[PDB]
């Protein structure tokens, strides 16, 4: 059922299908032979044209009614930045520890995109709501390292004070001798030594946000689903649905298919498991 | 030529660089200039030719007439080529300036990319991560918009090039 | 008539000049074309335009070799019905 390829075979799918862009995340080219002789063998191009399962697959992606997206990381997530000079302008190249996979549907069909060095992998996946989505994370982030939830209380502190504050912080290291500001909003000293390890050196991390589509536009989630591992516990972060509130929370099951589903109820035109 | 294939700092980047069009325009008056003086040299020969028939009338001259005819008839093909020289590197200016005008700006690819660069300094907490991929999507429509400015560009040039046959050799005389 | 034939290898002769002297006036100006970006498009154009007068060129030098030979037949052709009379 699943399908692989590189970024020029992706490309080629593209030019097959006429397709002009997809996901962002996944980094290809934009459209406006030997390497097909490749995706004949593998059975994806039949005759001349792509094999029917196929390009209905690679259609959802052309024009999803959402795309929900999780950036995973081995370390510290860079976000898609490789730090290298000679590295070209519009590089499609992510960085060696970023996994990235997108998850869209049209109507009722659900299809990933999984990006991985630089081979992309399509196929159909199984989607029914927020807990078999943070499953799908989960699952994909433990794969990378496992960890258990930091031992904290949840707690809410406004956003803008909270960046504030972490911005500060950040200049020092995250050192937890140095948290006294955040510790004077009411978080813990649990939660600040926590937070501090798994902003200073990460071992793994995972940003889950989504996006829809409506007639003539578009509209990225209010709210954005973030979690590390550091010495001491796995955390979550997210805002709750709205000025606003981080809330802070040990990365339990439970906790975790909260925060997917606020990611969700964050998007601009509402329902998203029937939206077209 | 795919020119998607490049990312917009260098589709942008080229089409603002080098030195204009003013060599073409220029290249379009002398153009002009021979299609005049080489309209007058048809001219010219004809009435030669026509002279020298009234002057001396009989078999001799209508078998030196028919001998030219061949030329002639080349002068006048010469001619009518002259004539879309200057017409089509004048379209070739304008497709230019078309393309530098629908390019997109390097500022606003620089702006893209410092703003994006910004967000991620400040996103130790991740709530800026759908706002960067924005930015990406706003990128990669850059791409697509230069990439599409230069296959219009080339299409223009292409059209114009065609329509600018090859010289063909004079055929002689006797 | 014979100088009916010498009139018009003059006057042949006076257009092969003219042929020749439009040529040479305005070639720095047709060969000296640039891109005026550095795109590729740009350059297939100027380079096409650079050869193309280089070929316009090449052709005005044939027609002139034509009519130098037209002159000269003219000319012979007026030396034979001058030296039968």
């Amino acid at each position: 059922t699943d399908i692989t390829v590189n970024v020029d075979g992706f490309w080629m799918l593209q030019a097959l299908l006429d397709i002009r862009h997809v996901a962002p995340e996944l980094r290809c080219r934009p459209y406006v032979h030997p390497g097909m002789a490749v995706m004949r063998e593998q059975g994806i191009v039949v005759n001349d044209a792509v094999n029917e399962q196929v390009a209905a697959r690679m259609k959802v992606l052309a024009a999803p009614d959402l795309e929900v997206v999780a950036l995973l990381s081995r370390g510290k997530l860079l976000y898609g930045v490789i730090d290298d000079e000679n590295q070209p302008p519009g590089s499609r190249d992510i960085p060696d520890n970023e996994f990235r996979v997108v998850l869209a549907r049209r109507g009722q069909h659900w299809v990933s995109a999984v990006r991985v060095g630089n081979d992309i992998t399509v196929d159909d996946v199984t989607v029914s709501d927020s807990a078999s989505i943070a499953a799908l994370v989960m699952d994909g982030l433990e794969s990378i390292h496992h960890a258990d939830p930091a031992a904290i209380n949840a707690v809410n502190v406004p956003m803008e004070e909270m960046l504030e504050a972490t911005k500060s912080w950040q200049e020092s290291g995250f050192n937890v001798f140095s948290g006294g500001d955040l510790r004077r909003m009411g978080i813990s000293a649990a939660t600040v030594a926590a937070l501090g390890q798994a902003l200073s050196d990460p071992a793994a991390e995972v940003a889950v946000y989504a996006r829809q589509y409506r007639d003539d536009a578009k509209g990225p989630s209010a709210s954005v689903l973030s979690l590390k591992d550091g010495s001491g516990g796995r955390i979550a972060l997210y805002q709750q649905a709205r000025e606003a509130w981080l809330a802070i929370c040990p990365a339990t099951p439970q906790l975790v298919q909260v925060g997917v589903k606020t990611v969700l109820d964050t998007l601009p035109y509402g329902e998203w498991k029937t939206h077209s | 030529m795919h020119f998607e294939a490049y990312p917009p700092e260098v589709n942008s980047a080229n089409i603002y660089a080098g030195p204009g069009p003013d060599s073409m325009l220029a290249a379009a008056r002398a153009w002009r200039s021979l299609d005049v003086e080489m309209t007058a040299v048809q001219r010219s020969f004809n009435r030669t030719l026509l002279s020298l028939m009234d002057a001396w009338a009989g078999p001799v001259v209508m078998q030196l007439m028919e001998a030219a005819k061949p030329f002639v008839r080349w002068l006048t093909d010469l001619c009518v080529q002259l004539s879309e020289v200057e017409r089509q590197i004048h379209e070739i200016v304008r497709a230019y300036e078309w393309a530098h005008h629908d390019m997109v700006p390097l500022a606003q690819i620089y702006n893209n990319r410092a703003e994006r660069q910004i967000l991620i300094d400040n996103n130790a907490l991740g709530q800026f991560t759908a706002q960067i991929a924005d930015l990406d999507q706003e990128y990669d429509d850059f791409w697509d918009e230069d990439g599409e400015v230069m296959r219009d560009y080339r299409l223009r040039v292409s059209d114009a090039l065609s329509k600018l046959t090859p010289w063909k050799a004079p055929p002689p005389i006797a | 008539n014979p100088e009916a034939l010498t009139v018009a290898a003059t006057e042949v002769r006076r257009i092969r000049d003219r042929a020749i002297q439009s040529d040479a006036q305005v070639a720095p100006m047709t060969t000296a074309v640039r891109p005026p970006a550095a795109d590729l498009v740009s350059e297939k154009a100027a380079t096409f335009l650079v050869e193309y007068a280089r070929k316009y060129r090449q052709t005005i030098a044939a027609a002139a070799v034509v009519l130098e030979e037209f002159a000269h037949a003219l000319t012979t052709g007026a030396d034979k019905y001058a030296t039968a009379e």
